[PDB]
């Protein structure tokens, strides 16, 4: 009875669930676990989908057979649901086909959308140069309004809606490369409910069409004011980078680990900064990002600027005595600190100013996580940053330290939680990032639970003396 | 002290349906998730009143790893009582329901008393056989039927009280 008792503890939460779930070898407690799945809330097992999805894949039957009927209803009343089932499924097997084939089995808008996305991008390869590229992009996006509205969503938005109109002039190709993403802006309509609502009806259409370097609200206004469906108070902005021949299942992996470390800080009180930037996986070979807006790379805003990155603080907030200053130079060391543990913890690599976006309140945001854990430079403190924080005797940059530690000391506190999300996703994985033999002992290693407090301060020290020899 | 009659029962169903947890549930108000396959048979014992009389039952749990299935049909001998169970949420179970009661027409008394059980009706989610199909079958081949679940304990008690007055007032006249 001492199991059950603890089932039926408060203690149970989903992430309990499926630890059992993945590690207990009796069939009694898959089914009884399996069962329990309908007992939680949709939002928490949601987050847990592609640990689910994986163990079905790559793990026992029993497993598979204790998950399936839940998935099943879930995807009964969500096709937004279904969608990602099928999608994730697909993805992660290169078992899985049976289900997906019939969760496929009514779906074709929404299909027939996103290839047609991921088509558009293909065809981009032979226009050698960024520009070129925008110019096709732009022209072919305004072919698929020719198609909308129609049942057809951004699974990456908060909400649930339908798409109604691509402002194709707005559209941006990101790189020169042969299969370089690109940016959009979407609109859409706002639910309640998708699966019971509208599609609503076309409006017919006709300076909103320039398109230029400007902040989000105002990019908001001018799209807003073209547009047909622009009135409603139902209508919001959407954007999506797509990704036609990108893997995207390690930048998924990282969003759960970010996700899960904010929330650990957010709990413990660590005022850390990041930030997630939602995931699509839609294939093994691509997929889409919801971006940051209002944040441009670092590399950028020095080549655009001229100017130092403290220069560029003072130009665009003002002078240090001013409030909008100090409270940049706040979120410049807040969210330094966080990317800095993420980084060490997820031993984060290729790591330079094209991968670390600036944001206009002054928090930096780390992007491109290939080469994460096993795969295989390192985070760095330049001085250029220093010099932004204050420099080496400043106080911000003591409280830079301090908020190191106590987010070292709060994810110790909570390591289970993380380790958890990799180590599932381990399971069948040929990702780069499992390529060595001690990934997941390596990362426990890298909490360093025996410590006492006093070695993980040195530990600290150790770890920016180190992030500043280069 | 005396019991006025002592009525042999035995447990059946295929492995994995509950057979061990009924049993433990019923003698000793005990449950477990973790489970160790009952190697050839288990025994044990509980005594109620019925209509005014002691009786006191002793049932045998047998096991349904065919392994085993030689020794279990030893101890079918001039049993009263069966409990034929099958696991609400794995049809298979069920379907095998109808070999498991040509091994008592040909291992064991052919006056014998039978309830059916559906076990683990606490999985409602994971249901794979609906309770008007199997009381459906129930009554077609003569059986008294019940849902149990061993895990929250409805109507384990009730199962057994059930089976041994059923059994209790055939032998009367
Ligand atoms: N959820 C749930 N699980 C149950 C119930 N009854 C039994 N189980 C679980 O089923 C599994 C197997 O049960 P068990 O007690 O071995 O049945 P059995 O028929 O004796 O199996 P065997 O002895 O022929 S090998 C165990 O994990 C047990 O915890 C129930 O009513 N509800
Ligand atoms: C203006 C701007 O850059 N907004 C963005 N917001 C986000 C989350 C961006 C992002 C994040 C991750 C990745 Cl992986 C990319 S990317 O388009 O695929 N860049 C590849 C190498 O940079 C872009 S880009």
């Amino acid at each position: 009875s001492w199991l059950l008792r603890l089932f039926e503890s408060k203690l149970f939460d989903i992430s309990m669930a499926i630890s059992y779930l993945y590690n207990s070898k009796e069939p009694g407690v898959q089914a009884y676990i399996g069962n329990r799945l309908f007992c939680f809330r949709n939002e928490d097992v949601d987050f847990y989908l592609p640990q689910l999805l994986n163990m079905y894949i790559h793990m026992d039957e029993d497993v598979g057979d204790a998950i399936k009927p839940y998935i099943v209803h879930r995807c009964r009343q969500s096709i937004n649901f279904s969608l990602q089932c099928a999608l994730l499924l697909g993805a992660y097997s290169s078992r899985g086909t049976k289900l997906r084939k019939l969760i496929l089995s009514r779906l074709a808008p929404e299909r027939e959308f996103i290839k047609s996305l991921m088509a558009i991008g293909k065809r981009l390869a032979t226009l050698p140069t960024k520009e070129q590229k925008t110019q096709r992009l732009i022209s072919e996006l305004s072919l698929l309004n020719h198609k909308l509205p129609a049942r057809v969503w951004l699974p990456t938005a908060g909400f649930d809606h339908h798409v109604v109109r691509v402002p194709h002039t707005q559209a941006v190709v990101l790189n020169s490369k042969d299969k370089a993403p690109y940016l959009i802006y979407v609109e859409v309509l706002e639910c309640e409910n998708f699966d019971t609502t509208s599609v609503p009806a076309r409006i017919p259409e006709n300076p909103s069409a320039v398109a230029l370097k400007e902040p989000w609200q105002e990019k908001v206004r001018r799209i807003r004011e073209g547009s047909p469906y622009g009135h409603l108070p139902n209508w919001r902005l959407l954007s999506v980078i797509v990704k036609c021949g990108d893997d995207l299942r390690q930048e998924l992996l990282a969003f759960q680990v970010l996700k899960q470390l904010q929330s650990i800080w957010e709990q413990e009180r660590v005022p850390l900064w990041i930030k997630p930037y939602k995931i699509l996986v839609i294939s093994a070979d691509s997929g889409m990002i919801e971006p940051v807006v209002n944040a441009v790379s670092i590399h950028q805003v020095k080549k655009q600027s001229q100017l130092s990155l403290l220069d560029y603080f003072l130009q665009e907030h003002g002078s240090y005595t001013t409030e909008a200053f100090l409270s940049a130079q706040r979120n410049f060391v807040q969210s330094c600190a966080g990317y800095c543990l993420v980084c060490y913890l997820l031993q984060v690599k290729d790591r330079h100013n094209g991968n670390i976006l600036l944001d206009a309140e002054g928090h930096i945001i780390h992007i491109d996580f290939g080469f994460i854990l096993s795969s295989s430079s390192a985070f760095k403190l330049t001085t250029e940053f220093v010099d932004v924080m204050g420099g080496l005797d400043g106080d911000m940059f003591n409280y830079y330290k301090m908020l190191m530690l106590q987010g070292l000391i709060a994810a110790r506190k909570h390591m289970d939680k993380v380790v958890q999300i990799v180590e599932i996703m381990q399971q069948g994985s040929q990702l780069p990032c499992f390529h060595g033999s001690s990934t997941i002992r390596n990362l426990k290693e890298r909490f360093h639970m025996s410590m006492t407090e006093e070695q993980l301060q040195l530990l600290v020290e150790q770890m920016v003396d180190g992030s500043m020899r280069s | 002290d005396e019991y006025d009659y002592l009525f042999k029962v035995v447990l059946i169903g295929d492995s994995g349906v509950g057979k061990s947890n009924l049993l433990s549930r019923f003698t000793r108000n005990e449950f477990n998730l973790e489970s160790k396959s009952t190697i050839g048979v288990e025994f044990a014992t509980r005594s109620i009143q019925v209509d005014g009389k002691t009786i006191k039952a002793q049932i045998w749990d047998t096991a349904g790893l065919e392994r085993y299935r030689a020794i279990t049909s030893a101890y079918y001998r001039g049993a009263v009582g069966a409990l034929l169970v099958y696991d609400i949420a794995k049809h298979l179970t069920y379907e095998n329901v109808e070999r498991w009661l040509k091994e008592l027409r040909d291992h064991a008394d052919s006056n014998i008393v039978i309830m059916l059980v559906g076990n683990k009706s606490d999985l409602r989610h994971l249901r794979a056989v609906p309770t008007d199909e199997a009381r459906a079958f129930a009554e077609k081949n003569g059986l008294s039927f019940i849902e149990t679940s061993a895990l929250d304990s409805t109507n384990v008690e009730a199962a057994f009280q059930t089976i041994l007055t059923e059994i209790y007032r055939i032998v009367s006249q």
